[PDB]
């Protein structure tokens, strides 16, 4: 765990992702721009074959990223190549952002979409230092007051705690998903309705998406990680739901 | 007549008791109760909950010491 | 190919209504909107592009027994013809209601949503339609009463007798024609520049409905309970220009295609024909387990495709023909597919050609009861 | 009745006519979102007829802001204005197919011969579009889009968080 | 003396069922404490503990 | 102040610090902006009161960075020196911090207000 | 490739064999066949880990098994298990 | 292989030898307790629960909230309404009933109308519905899933099976 011990890295199932194996195993990405940490993470460095380069690796909190822990509690289909094109709703920061664009690599790009402006300004200086992302500051409601910027996405990965999230992604993914696209909601039942519990909550959003037009492919309940979580990985269908 | 007398009046005492809230004061929300809020109503349970001991049963034993 | 690739039923429209479709009206104007009455009280505005509703209003504590779609002329503003659609439904506890929905078609703009205006009446409403490019509409009940849109009271009265009138509708050419269903089994010819009765008619049962043709505004089709459809010409009312004879029972509804040459019956019996005005038999029969005794049938505004209310509380649209797919089509495989067709129609008479064409899949009630109508007909036929 | 539609871009505005429509009834259908999906049936609805591209970024960047807030930029003016026909301003309107109803209003204010669609048929059609991208057009010199859309979304963005080099 | 007294007998099967529990499935507890040591008992490639939808 | 965007109404304030003053009493509560920054980065944090009269107000307004980064409701009380005497100390508090626990006596009211926070918001 | 390759072995060996190490951690059961592709890696710690996750520099050493046994407390239970188990076979 | 060879062989044998996917357990769910079911309840609705509900002349809402002692919210998937729509015209009044505006319909995304295999995947997914019912195969399958309410229809009213808090 410590900075100095060396850990051997290993192909993920997932194109993509490795794992460091030692004492305890962990999350790994090639970063993307070496020589920095985004939010502070304890990142791994190799040497590649002139005098070799230094190719540096950076660890996924699963604390943190809520894909992380998806990718780490066992997702069959995770819909983000080494060559996509991804949406992501609610980028707040790097802190998964970032990751997400070391997954899809230098060849696809990644919409960052926020809302507010704090996060924004911190999101313009990673977004300037890393070439694939390209952050928007519109709000994510508003596909028609953003969509000049984005085309033909692949698939779309959402953190919005909004409780008008089927709507949301309804919209976003009618207007800008590709068919046959990859959907990853995270649901979060203590902000959808703190009455009801859990499991009616992702009942009734795994309807609503199942209503606008998204086959539920699985659902994930990230439990060590993050108390009541869900996230549900779809596909959009736009013809033909059976 | 007969429902509002009644009704007002199990409402009242349920609001009493502390297992109903202020804003749900409705005979539906009396349908949705729960042996979950009673067992909190409880006084070991509000003991412990205060802060006047470690435990549950820490509670019970201080409680039955007088 | 043709029989292999026969697939009529395209879908349904949302999750229907509760007790039954009683009435339909479609949208002469657009293409996507359609209007459907329960006799349960309430009325659906339909996106048929979408499959879904706009609006419902529970409109009525009595059936609705009619409905009709348009726009009104207002004088005292110009009601916007473009954000909103309008819809009068006529119901059974004697009162007319117009109605206004809130249309995403055009987004030329950004209050108003339901029951523009109420009509009461002295008996019971069984009938409405509207006489187009005036906005004045008929309402058939114990007696017929031309309505206009911008008067609480009745404007006129038109009556041949005291009884009672089931429907109406008005020609689509030369617009001051009606027609009307009376249940002493009678069909009487209304005009309205004369404001008065025309000429009756005295059949042997009721007619269940009329169905004026779009393509020659003289002829009209009318859905008779002793299951036929008889094709009345106008002017010469002694006779029938045709008869449609393939039911088993009681005929509810018709409908011409707005290119004016088929037919569109559905009837008592749980089953859907299309006539071709020419022939006097039915090229096709549509029916399903799902589907009872369908008491609307209204063919689309595009001559493509055919809604049908049921009385199991849904709407199924199905398709003119079972093969013209909506996906545009190159040039290579539309000039093979008018090929084949055409090759066909030259050699239609052809026993093999015959047999697997007309080898349609009927249930087996409605087979029953044809032939045992046909032993019926034959032992009435060697009597007399 | 979807006579043109209009399809914003990184690099100007686009103007298409439309050729054929599918059926508004089966819009729903797998063959119809699957001829939306393959390019060589697309081309038999729509064909490009007017294609200006903007100056320079800064101008591209306005007229990207004043998209957003749902205005009508003076260079969109233009197009329009030699793009559409002019008919009769009471009946028999032309019809102009775009993907905001919020930019709708502005649009009907400037041309009053003009009627603006943004339907779930008017939202697919401009869907292929955007699918399609480059191969609709013919050869026309543009920028790569890419590239376009990286730098128009880093401008804008750091327009409305303002940014500072300080 | 479990027997003895009862609740004292609820007591100590409720703490044994919860470390039952926790074996059966991955439930959640604090979050974490300290810095991310790393997943502490190793991750597995071809597992996925995930939910599939059937049709 | 519009970098204080989010601004309690009179009534706002009474309910927040009355039920500041019951999570003191509880023992659930962190006073001081390093101790509120803390709690935000252990993730144990309900959610966040500040003061608006603060002596400048940035050495505060660090706080919704984190606050919606981890997406934790926060609002602004006009007086640090109402939210010192709410808090139950003898010195003028200007960020405190509701921490997260479930066997909390005042579980219902906490619920209640971070909802109308998040209204507000 | 084929150098460098006694002291990577062994390091894969002792992965491998990881959940004998330590008579506290029992990870999971995995068989875990010796990957097709691999890059051993150092970590790099944080400017804000000095005291925490900072580890040393002359305890660093090249090689997972090299700090293994440099380290102390493992050294004796290994020592005291290898001769229970050592009388146990004899 | 000849048959004296086998028993050879088999004489010989005698003399010689002498990804994957597991899904997780809910987080809903103490040992069978299933926590997530609290009031007002969830419950799934079957085509022969309809129909015996009209033969004993119980009504579905009010006869379930006398069951229950709570708030229920009937759902019916497609499936269901499909096998009503095709059993037809001698069940016109059980398809009446159904279509009702408190029985909230939830859809469904099958090649096929098995009912009984819609309602299994439903509950092995969410563990959030009691399901209500009075067919024997459909109870079976449901029994031996584990931490799920069961309700049947029999004698003058509902009976529940798997909840505990039944009073
Ligand atoms: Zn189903």
């Amino acid at each position: 765990a410590r900075g100095g011990a060396k850990v051997v890295i290993e192909p993920h199932r997932h194109a993509g992702v490795y794992i460091a194996r030692g004492k305890e195993d962990l999350l790994v990405t090639k970063n993307m721009a070496p020589g920095e940490s985004v939010y502070g993470e304890k990142r791994i460095s190799v040497e590649e074959p002139v005098p070799p380069t230094k190719v540096e690796y950076r660890v996924w909190n699963p604390f943190r990223s809520k894909l992380a822990a998806g990718i780490m509690g066992g997702l069959d289909e995770l819909f983000i190549a080494p060559g996509k094109k991804v949406l992501y709703l609610g980028a707040a920061s790097g802190t998964s952002v970032s990751h997400v664009s070391d997954v899809v690599g230098p060849e696809g790009v990644v919409y960052a979409v926020e809302f507010s402006h704090r996060p924004g300004r911190e999101l313009i200086s990673m977004a300037k230092k890393r070439p694939n992302i390209i952050p928007i500051i519109e709000d994510a409601r508003h596909p028609q007051k953003y969509r000049m910027l984005i085309g033909m996405v692949d698939c779309v990965f959402a953190d919005v705690a909004q409780p008008d999230q089927a709507r949301i992604i309804a919209l976003n993914s009618h207007m800008f998903l590709k068919d046959q696209g990859g959907v990853v909601i995270s649901i979060k039942a203590n902000c959808i309705d703190s009455t009801v519990d859990a499991e009616t909550v992702f009942a009734r959003e795994v309807q609503k998406l199942r209503e606008e037009r998204i086959k539920p492919l699985e659902q994930l309940t990230l439990e060590p990680y993050e108390r009541d979580h869900c996230i549900v990985v779809g596909r959009y269908m736009r013809s033909g739901l059976k | 007549p007969k429902r509002l007398f009644e009704g007002n009046a199990l409402i009242r005492r349920l609001v009493r008791v502390g297992v109903l809230s202020e804003d749900k004061k409705k005979l539906d929300y009396v349908l949705a109760l729960k042996v979950e809020d009673f067992l909190e109503r409880r006084l070991q349970t509000q003991v412990y909950k205060l802060g006047l001991a470690k435990s549950v049963h820490h509670a019970r034993v201080l409680i039955t010491q007088r | 190919l043709e029989r292999m690739f026969a697939k009529p039923f395209v879908g349904q429209l949302g999750y229907g209504h509760r007790d039954g479709v009683y009435a339909i009206a479609k949208n002469y104007g657009s293409l996507n909107k359609l209007a459907t009455g329960s006799a349960d009280g309430v009325i659906k505005y339909w996106n048929m592009s979408t499959r879904e509703e706009f609006v419902s209003f529970k409109a009525h504590y009595g059936l609705v027994t009619g409905l009709c779609v348009t726009q009104p002329r207002f004088h005292d503003k110009k009601p916007d013809l473009k954000s909103q659609n309008f819809m009068l439904s006529c119901s059974d506890d004697k009162t007319v209601k117009l109605w206004s929905i809130n249309v995403d078609d055009y987004s030329n703009k950004n209050n108003e949503e339901g029951l523009i205006r109420t009509f009461d009446g002295e008996s019971a409403f069984q009938g409405i339609d509207s006489h187009r490019e005036n906005s004045t509409f008929a309402t058939g009940g114990a007696k017929i009463h031309l309505w206009d849109v911008n008067r609480l009271k009745p404007v006129s009265d038109l009556s041949w007798g005291a009884d009672n009138i089931t429907s109406l509708k008005f020609n689509q050419n030369e617009t001051d024609i009606l027609a009307s269903t009376g249940s002493d089994n009678s069909i009487v010819l209304y005009d309205l520049r004369t404001n008065s009765p025309t000429q009756k008619i005295v059949q042997t049962m009721r007619t269940n409905a009329i169905c004026w043709n779009p393509m020659e505004a003289f002829n009209f089709v009318t859905a008779n309970e002793d299951h036929n459809a008889y094709y009345y010409d106008m002017r010469n009312l002694s006779r029938s220009l045709n008869v449609f004879k393939d039911h088993v029972s009681a005929v509810m509804d018709v409908d011409f295609s707005p290119t004016g040459d088929e037919i569109v019956t559905g009837s008592y019996d749980k089953s859907i024909r299309i006539y071709k005005t020419n022939h006097g038999h039915s090229r096709e029969i549509y029916h399903t387990k799902r589907m009872q005794h369908v008491f609307q049938v209204k063919y689309s505004m595009d001559s493509k495709y055919i809604i049908s209310g049921s009385d199991d509380g849904n709407v199924r649209l199905w398709r003119s023909k079972a093969w013209e797919r909506s996906n545009v089509k190159t040039t290579r495989e539309k000039n093979k597919l008018e090929y084949d067709e055409k090759l066909k129609e030259r050699f239609r008479h052809m026993p093999e050609i015959k047999r697997i064409s007309r080898h349609r899949h009927v249930p087996q009630v409605i087979k029953k009861a044809q032939e045992i109508k046909n032993i019926e007909l034959s032992s009435i036929k060697r009597r007399e | 009745p979807i006579e043109y539609l209009l399809f914003e871009e990184p690099t100007g505005y686009a103007v298409f006519k439309v050729k054929l429509q599918q059926d508004d009834i089966g819009s729903r259908l797998k063959e119809v979102q699957e001829q939306i999906n393959d390019f060589g049936a697309f081309t038999k609805l729509i064909e490009l007829v007017s294609f200006a591209p903007f100056k320079g970024a800064a101008e591209a960047l306005e007229n990207a802001n004043d998209i957003s807030e749902g205005l009508v930029s003076e260079s969109l003016k233009a197009i329009l204005d030699l793009n559409l026909p002019k008919a009769s301003s009471k009946k028999k309107n032309i019809t102009l197919a775009i993907s905001d109803k919020n930019l709708g209003p502005s649009i009907k204010e400037e041309f009053p011969y003009v009627d603006c669609i943004s339907n779930e048929l008017a939202q697919d059609l401009i869907r292929g579009v955007r699918l399609h991208g480059e191969k609709l057009f013919k050869g026309l010199q543009s920028g790569d889009l890419e590239r376009a859309q990286l730098g128009l979304g880093h401008a804008y963005s750091r327009a409305k968080v303002k940014f500072s080099v300080q | 003396k479990d027997n003895r007294n009862s609740r004292v007998k609820k007591r100590k099967k409720y703490q044994k069922a919860q470390k039952k529990l926790k074996s059966v499935r991955a439930v959640y507890s604090g979050g974490q404490s300290g810095v991310y040591e790393g997943e502490k008992t190793g991750i597995k490639k071809g597992l996925t503990r995930s939910v599939k939808f059937k049709n | 102040n519009p970098k204080a965007f989010p601004l309690a109404d009179a009534a706002l304030t009474q309910q927040i610090l009355d039920v500041v003053q019951q999570a003191a009493n509880l023992r659930q509560l962190k006073k001081g902006a390093n101790e509120a920054t803390k709690t935000l980065n252990r993730g144990i944090s309900e959610f966040i009161i500040m003061a608006a009269d603060c002596e400048p107000i940035e050495i505060l307004l660090h706080l919704p960075l984190l606050c919606e980064d981890k997406n934790v409701p926060y609002v602004f009380v006009p007086s640090r020196v109402a939210l010192g005497r709410a808090c139950g100390v003898s010195r003028p508090v200007i960020a405190a911090s509701i921490t997260t626990n479930d066997a909390s006596a005042i579980k219902t009211q906490i619920y209640a207000v971070k909802d109308k926070i998040e209204t507000l918001l | 490739d084929d150098n460098m390759r006694r002291e990577v072995q062994r390091d894969l060996l002792l992965i491998k064999h990881r959940a004998a190490l330590d008579p506290k951690r029992h990870y999971k059961k995995q068989r875990w066949e010796v990957p097709e592709r691999f890059a051993i890696g150092t970590i790099i710690e944080d400017k804000s880990e000095f005291y925490s996750s900072r580890m040393n520099r002359k305890e660093r050493k090249s090689t997972i098994l090299e700090t293994l046994m440099g380290d102390e407390a493992s050294n004796k239970y290994f020592k005291r298990k290898y001769n229970e188990i050592q009388e146990k076979s004899t | 292989a000849k048959k004296t060879r086998k028993f050879g062989l088999v004489k010989r044998t005698l003399n010689t030898k002498k990804t994957r996917n597991i899904p997780q357990v809910s987080s809903a769910l103490f040992f069978q307790y299933n926590q997530a079911i609290k009031p007002p309840y969830q419950v799934l609705i079957d085509t022969n629960f309809i129909n015996f509900s009209i033969q004993k002349k119980v009504d579905i809402v009010r006869g379930m909230m006398d069951c229950l002692l709570a708030k229920c919210n009937p759902l019916i998937t497609d499936c269901v309404m499909a096998e009503l729509e095709k059993l037809g015209p001698k069940y016109r009044i059980a398809l009446k009933l159904a279509r009702d505006p408190r029985i909230k319909r939830l859809s469904c995304s099958h090649k096929g109308t098995y009912a009984d295999d819609c309602l299994v995947h439903r509950v092995l997914q969410h563990k959030c519905y009691i399901v209500a019912t009075n067919d024997a195969g459909l109870k079976q399958r449901i029994r031996k899933i584990p931490g799920i309410p069961l309700m049947s229809v029999g004698g003058h009213a509902y009976v529940i099976e798997k909840l505990p808090d039944v009073f």
